[PDB]
């Protein structure tokens, strides 16, 4: 029979809004006093109420910042729009749009460990080469990538290392009449880091040193490049890769007993303050499967970046390391670049929306709309972004009843993402007739007071 | 039983050049340094170098560096000296040389070869018979003088051998490229010239073998 | 199936001595068996580390052991315009230790060597050298047969070919019954790995103190090669004798080459003139094939059979993942003049890291049934990973898969709790043969009996 | 060059005596020094290297001692066998070297010599040459010395001198001395004369003849 509109007190204006979106009050006086001031618009119009006194606000949206989403560094809009204006009415709700999109580059750490024995000597050029150009030609594809780079010799131990005459320690060339550096072990030389100028400088001034076996040390490199955490510095939230360029084959994992080395490796980090590898002469080299498991648990990639020569070896130690891959080390770069732009193309992101001060009384519901185009309602993350793919969202909030704040904000932000959605919520509680409240009450005369929208108190 | 078997003895011309052998037996040349060695009476020993078989690397003492060559041959078992410009002054005995353990020792010997340098022709010895002066004692000495021979040896002999005991036979010696030699036998006075005492020369190398019976002297 | 694991005895050596690291029973004139340890890392008497090696008498109670004594005095010696120069500190004395009738031959792989010639050397090199000790007399020889008086430039100029400057001679070792010793240098030829052979009465008769270069003329080392296949094979790291081509008058040797054909590794049969009979290629990559290598015959037809270690050899599992577990390999010999085919039984490590093989151990006849017996060792092995040694009963078909017996380290992590093994001898004299564990990490070794 | 100075140069001894040789090096040798022994007319045999260790199936009675620059050979009970040559070779330094030697030698009483003068054979002259023999035998020590004169006038030119080796029977010496000279001079003089100077007899022992005197 009867709605909830009239049959609910009504004195006021404000009371009338107060109990459901779809109730409307009559301003005119010219309306009989039979008739129910607070109703629905229908019954209202229908009851000779003047189309000009009906109050009945409407909720709505409004794009106050709308700027569009990026192409290809400067501003770089991911959400669209920032900012929407919300304005309710009491227990009312209203929806509205956005778009994220995966416009800045993915994050990703090279670290490049250099062979450094006299055999690369002739292949110092290629190293070098190759190493700039990974710096720069990275750097092109994604501006958040950083790169860091070590150097290795082998254990600096008889008989790998030449310990005669006194003067052969400090220059291994010395039976040459020729200088280079003294053996080492393993030297982290600069941590990932965004500047490539940098790099490419310190890189260009690394020279070779000597030992005796063909053979090097590189594994123990690969081990303490992986563990040591915070000395290499990679970003737990970011792509890893270690490159990998020697000449020669390498020694395993009971090799050391030749220098008399018995204890096997930890698998733990030895690179203190100085840069160098303390446990180089008093740990064996490590197993295939030691670095399987650490490079595996901190989320690496190896790439063994190996002359011609020494392909077809890398390859099958590959094969033992799953996802290791290899290419050649060279004058020309391209087949090692290759595979840092393959393993670039895999890398794929998600857009997850996560709500930041979201009042007491306001409450959301989203649906995703994702790269497959279908609307899964109740859902708020899409998966499988690539650079450049778009994915959409319908917001809708809605408030409990008229709260006294009267003018709040919330944040909508994609989780990684800097770019975010601020939406300020004003809450419409009461008619624009209110504005006319007319203090002396004219016709009540009761001691009453005031006069508004055609009522007594 | 390790022992190194040398070549035999070398008659050679000034001027030209001699290679003396000597051939492991019991071993095998390459296991150890193997050296030569110059010995002569009167200046005695001396080192002339080594080689080592097994990589042919050599040592000289610097004296002989351009005379000596040492070389050595694994294949037969064999290392060699060569001697160019021959000289009188190389007249030696040859040895060759190698140690036990001892790397750097000089234990084991060849058993010598003999180098004789000479523009000498051969020659047939002139043999006189010596006879005493003409009182007389009770022991009589008698003798043999061999002259202007070439090469070594004589086989000098008294009644073909019969006559051993109270034999005094000197040994060579060389003067302007001819050998002289002697002989003493002593006899007692009842043996001599009652029996009759015979000198028997042999040189082999010109194929003489003369006989001289010693006569007493006459007025 | 029956080493009795309560009943043990320890034999310990001093801290940070790696007593342990090698052992082998000795066996006097009288008959009565001890046992040598080596202990390589032992400080000399001027606080240097030189090695050195221990004559255990058998003792229920067991305890401190006797120094075998050795010169660890360094040496010059001046001749031949030269300057020939030992250098024992860091030698490792006691890195292997064998024996043989009433001779011990204790090695000290990493003993270095130099000859200074005007501003010229040789390079000081780790050619080692092995020290021989009588016991019962007092007499004393060494054998190092890869020093030489050839100056750096030299092997420059013949692109190394015979080069012994780094063999680590002793590296391992063996004796075989007539009396050849037979040494192990895996860094021999520039890392190819040689073997150096020599009667024991020659080493000893052509022997002197102070010589430092001298000969054994009856020795016979193997060849050099430019087979790339060779190169880095560390040919020798492991040794053994037996007898496997049908002539009981001759004796075969056979060779570990873990790292042989890039790090593919194999072990090979040769006779006494270092001619290949027979070649075992090793399965996986640097899974270290040749690491250990024993020679028993297991199933009881008296033809000996082989038996390979590859300790970190990674089994598949489930998604194609690798896992370091270890394993030995055992061929049988067939009869008639047939080679060594593929591997009767292959036996792989359960434990990760466990280095499975790492030490293969022939026990005799351990239960007296006829068939033969070995032990193998996982120095790491046991779900702690403090070391595992697991006994093998063998059987007319080879040997069994499910071990018979497994004994666990009694010793704190790090151990190496089977790192090196003996058995075959009865030191109790009991009628059984036992089993002498060691655990150089520990610095101790632990002698296990078998019992009716 | 080291020089390897032996001392003596010969010693004369017996059957069961210790004797000991020495040898002396420029500069230090630690001992880096063999000896060897030649017997007469033999090869070399090793005795002793490294300074004291014996050559295999050398006897014990021989050893070695010394270092720095002085070193000795010792042989202990004299052998028969014994009484060869000796000379110590050092190997310190290339040039290998050697001492000058040291010959044992039979220790006997002293003899004179039986001194025998010989005039040319009738052979000889009928050829043209002229040589007078003297035979100096059986004499102890080794040393002589022999002097010719030709009508009481010495003669030095053309005489030829042998000495043999020491006596495998009585231990003694001999000496042959040939003066040779044209038959045209031999037979303008007269009276030849050897004379023979040794320890045994401070005044020499003269054996003469005069030509054609029978
Ligand atoms: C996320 O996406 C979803 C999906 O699009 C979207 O869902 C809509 O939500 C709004 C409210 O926000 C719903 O509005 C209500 O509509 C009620 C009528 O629903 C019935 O009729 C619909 C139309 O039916 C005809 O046409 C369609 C298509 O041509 C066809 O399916 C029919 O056969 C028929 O011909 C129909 O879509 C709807 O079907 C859904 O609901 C049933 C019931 O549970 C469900 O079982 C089905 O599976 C199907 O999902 C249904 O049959 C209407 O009664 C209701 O009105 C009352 O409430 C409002 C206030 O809320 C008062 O104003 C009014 O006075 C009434 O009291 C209300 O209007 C709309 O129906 C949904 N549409 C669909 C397709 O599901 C979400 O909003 C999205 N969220 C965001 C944040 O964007
Ligand atoms: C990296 O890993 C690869 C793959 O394992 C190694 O290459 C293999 O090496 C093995 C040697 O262990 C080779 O085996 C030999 O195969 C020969 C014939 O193979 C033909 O068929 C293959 C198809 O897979 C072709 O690709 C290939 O070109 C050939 O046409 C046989 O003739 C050989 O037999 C001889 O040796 C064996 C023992 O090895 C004896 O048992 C035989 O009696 C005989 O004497 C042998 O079986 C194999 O060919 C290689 N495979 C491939 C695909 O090339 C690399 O060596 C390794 N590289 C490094 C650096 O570690
Ligand atoms: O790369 C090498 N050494 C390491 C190199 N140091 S280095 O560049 O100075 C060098 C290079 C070559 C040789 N020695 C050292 C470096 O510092 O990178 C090589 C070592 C050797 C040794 C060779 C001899 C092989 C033997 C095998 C048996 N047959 C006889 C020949 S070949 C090579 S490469
Ligand atoms: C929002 O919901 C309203 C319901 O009034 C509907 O008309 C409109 O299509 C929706 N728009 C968006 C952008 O979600
Ligand atoms: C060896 O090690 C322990 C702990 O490091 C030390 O306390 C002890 O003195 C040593 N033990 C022996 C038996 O020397
Ligand atoms: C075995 O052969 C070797 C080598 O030829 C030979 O010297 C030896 O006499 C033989 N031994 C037997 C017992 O036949
Ligand atoms: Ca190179
Ligand atoms: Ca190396
Ligand atoms: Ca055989
Ligand atoms: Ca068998
Ligand atoms: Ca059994
Ligand atoms: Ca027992
Ligand atoms: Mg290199
Ligand atoms: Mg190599």
């Amino acid at each position: 029979g009867p709605n909830i509109c009239t049959t609910r007190g009504v004195s006021s204006c404000q009371q009338c809004l107060a109990v459901s979106p779809m109730c409307a009050w009559c301003s005119d006086e010219a309306l009989p006093l039979g008739s129910p001031r607070c109703d629905l618009k229908e019954n209202l119009l229908k009851d000779n109420c003047a189309p000009e006194s009906i109050e009945f606000p409407v909720s709505e949206a409004r794009v106050l910042e709308d700027r569009p989403l990026s192409d290809k560094s400067s501003q770089v809009t991911q959400v669209s729009p920032q900012r929407i204006a919300l304005r309710l009415r009491p227990d009312d709700s209203k929806n509205f749009s956005i778009q994220v999109r995966q416009v800045e580059d993915y994050p990703v750490d090279i670290y490049y460990l250099m062979d450094l024995s006299y055999s690369m000597k002739d292949d110092l050029w290629s190293i070098q080469n190759l190493g700039t150009k990974l710096a720069t030609q990275m750097r092109k594809l994604t501006s958040n990538l950083r790169i860091g780079f070590g150097a290795f010799v082998d254990k600096p131990v008889s008989p790998y290392m030449y310990i005669s005459p006194p003067e052969a320690l400090e220059n291994p060339c010395y039976d040459m009449k020729t200088t280079c550096l003294p053996m080492f072990g393993y030297k982290h030389v600069l941590t990932l880091t965004d500047q490539v100028t940098r790099f490419n400088e310190e890189v260009k001034k690394q020279s070779v040193s000597r030992n005796r076996d063909a053979p090097e040390g590189g594994f123990d490199a690969i081990m303490q490049a992986t563990v040591c955490d915070e000395k290499i510095g990679w970003r737990n939230d970011a792509s890893h890769l270690l490159v990998f360029t020697t000449d020669a084959k390498t020694h395993i994992a009971l090799d050391g007993r030749l220098a008399g080395i018995v204890q096997p490796n930890d698998g733990q980090c030895h690179v203190g303050s100085d840069n160098h590898y303390s446990a180089s002469t008093t740990m064996d080299y490590p197993s295939l499967g030691l670095m399987t498991e650490k490079l595996s648990q901190k989320n690496i990639n190896l790439i063994f970046a190996v002359t011609e020569n020494v392909v077809n070896l890398y390859q099958n130690y590959s094969e033992l390391i799953p996802g290791t891959t290899v290419g050649v080390l060279s004058m020309d770069s391209s087949n090692v670049l290759q595979l840092i732009v393959d393993a670039y193309g895999k890398i794929r992101s998600k857009v997850e929306l996560e709500v930041r001060d979201l009042p007491e009384e306001l409450s959301l519901s989203f649906n995703a709309t994702c790269l497959n185009n279908e609307v899964i309602p109740g859902l708020k993350s899409c998966m499988g972004l690539k650079i450049g793919d778009t994915v959409s969202f319908s917001i809708e909030a809605k408030v409990r009843g008229c709260p006294q704040e009267k003018e709040k904000s919330f944040t909508i932000k994609p989780v990684g993402f800097k770019d975010s959605l601020i939406v300020q919520v004003t809450f419409d509680c009461d008619c624009a007739c209110q504005a006319q409240a007319e203090p002396n009450s004219h016709r009540c005369n009761n001691g009453n007071g005031t006069f508004e929208c055609g009522v007594c108190r | 039983e390790v022992q190194l078997q040398q070549s035999g003895a070398e008659l050679v011309k000034p001027g030209a050049s001699v290679k003396l052998s000597c051939t492991a037996s019991g071993f095998n040349i390459k296991d150890t340094y193997v050296h030569w060695v110059k010995q002569r009476p009167e200046q005695g020993l001396e080192w002339i170098g080594r080689i080592d078989p097994a990589n042919g690397y050599t040592k000289y003492d610097p004296k002989f560096q351009g005379k000596a060559t040492i070389t050595a041959d694994t294949s037969s078992n064999t290392a060699y000296l060569q001697l160019s410009s021959l000289t009188s002054e190389d007249t030696a005995v040859y040895y060759c040389v190698r140690p036990l353990y001892d790397y750097y020792a000089m234990d084991y010997w060849g058993q010598g070869t003999s180098v004789t340098v000479s523009s000498a022709k051969t020659t047939a010895p002139s043999v006189y018979p010596l006879a005493p002066v003409c009182t007389t004692g009770s022991s009589v000495t008698l003798g043999c003088l061999v002259k202007g021979y070439f090469p070594e040896p004589v086989t000098l002999t008294w009644n073909s051998g019969s006559l051993s005991s109270g034999v005094h036979t000197f040994p060579a010696v060389l003067q302007s490229d001819l050998y002289t030699l002697s002989s003493s036998v002593t006899v007692t006075s009842s043996t001599w010239p009652s029996q009759s005492i015979t000198c028997n020369v042999a040189h082999p190398a010109s194929s003489t073998k003369v006989d001289k019976k010693i006569e007493p002297r006459g007025p | 199936l029956n080493l009795d694991p309560v009943q043990l005895t320890f034999y310990a050596g001093p801290n940070g001595s790696q007593f342990g690291f090698s052992l082998d029973f000795h066996k006097d004139s009288h008959g009565r068996v001890a046992i040598v340890v080596g202990a390589p890392r032992t400080l000399g008497p001027s606080q240097e580390e030189t090695g050195g090696v221990f004559l255990c008498p058998w003792r229920a109670e067991g305890g401190q052991c006797p120094s075998l004594l050795f010169d660890l005095r360094d040496e010059t010696r001046n001749v031949g315009s030269q300057t020939l120069q030992t250098f024992k500190a860091r030698q490792g004395l006691g890195a292997s230790v064998v024996s043989w009738s009433d001779v011990i031959v204790a090695c000290a792989p990493w003993q270095h060597w130099n000859v200074l010639e005007k501003t010229e050397e040789a390079e000081k090199t780790p050619v080692g050298s092995c020290f021989l000790a009588q016991p019962e007399s007092g007499r004393r020889a060494e054998y190092s047969p890869c020093r030489g008086n050839t100056l750096s430039r030299i092997y420059v100029e013949n692109d190394f070919s015979w080069d012994k400057r780094y063999c680590e001679a002793g590296f391992s070792s063996v004796v075989t019954q007539a009396g050849e010793l037979v040494l192990g240098a895996p860094g021999g030829y520039y890392f190819l790995g040689l073997l150096a052979q020599a009667p024991v009465a020659d080493i000893f008769s052509s022997y002197r103190p102070g010589i430092l270069l001298w000969h054994v003329s009856s020795q016979s080392l193997s060849f050099d090669s430019s087979n790339p296949e060779y190169f880095d094979g560390y040919w020798g790291y492991s040794v053994a004798v037996g007898e496997f081509d049908g002539d009981l008058n001759t004796t075969e040797y056979v060779v570990g080459a873990p790292t042989w054909s890039w790090t593919l590794g194999a072990v090979e049969i040769l006779d006494s003139y270092y001619q290949r009979l027979h070649r075992l290629r090793g399965e996986q990559m640097a899974s270290y094939f040749g690491h250990s290598v024993a020679v028993t015959d297991v199933n009881g037809d008296g033809r000996h059979d082989l038996l390979v270690g590859a300790p970190l050899y990674m089994e598949s599992r489930a998604d194609r993942k690798l896992a370091e577990v270890g394993r030995v390999y055992l061929f049988l010999q067939p009869r008639g003049p047939h080679a060594l085919g593929a591997p009767s039984l292959l036996l792989t490590g359960t434990q990760l890291y466990g280095r499975f093989g790492s030490a293969i151990a022939p026990l005799g006849d351990l239960d007296r049934d006829g068939y033969n017996d070995i032990a193998v060792a996982a120095p790491y092995g046991g779900p702690s990973g403090r070391g595992q040694v697991l006994v093998f009963l063998g059987q007319s078909e080879g040997l069994r898969s499910r071990p018979s017996q497994v004994l666990d380290s009694p010793f704190p992590t790090g151990s190496a709790f089977g790192f090196s093994l003996r058995g075959a001898v009865d030191i109790d004299d009991n009628g059984y043969p036992d089993l002498i564990v060691g655990a150089y990490g520990a610095n101790q070794v632990a002698v296990y009996r078998a019992q009716p | 060059d080291i020089l390897m100075t032996q001392s003596p140069s010969s010693m004369s001894v017996s059957l069961g005596d210790t004797v000991s040789i020495t040898c002396h090096a420029s500069q230090g040798i630690s001992s880096n020094i063999g000896w060897l022994q030649q017997k007469p007319g033999k090869s070399f045999m090793g005795l002793i290297y490294y300074g004291t260790n014996l050559v295999d199936g050398v006897p014990s009675r021989f050893s070695g001692s010394g270092s720095g620059a002085d070193y000795s050979l010792t042989i202990s009970s004299l052998d028969s066998e014994d009484f060869a040559d000796y000379y110590c070779v050092q190997y310190a330094q290339l040039p290998y070297t050697f001492g000058g030697g040291t010959k044992l030698e039979i220790k006997r009483a002293d003899a004179a010599p039986t001194v025998s003068i010989f005039p040319p054979s009738s052979e000889q002259l009928t050829s043209g040459g002229a040589s007078v023999v003297c035979f100096l035998n059986n004499f102890y020590p080794k040393d002589i010395n022999v002097k010719w004169k030709i009508d009481g006038s010495e003669r030095q030119n053309g005489v030829l001198n042998s000495w043999t080796d020491q006596d495998s029977k009585d231990s003694t010496y001999s000496m042959s001395s040939t003066l040779t000279l044209t038959k045209d001079e031999y037979e303008r003089h007269n009276s030849y004369t050897c004379e023979a100077t040794h320890k045994t007899s401070t005044s020499p022992i003269v054996k003469s003849f005069n030509r054609n005197e029978c």
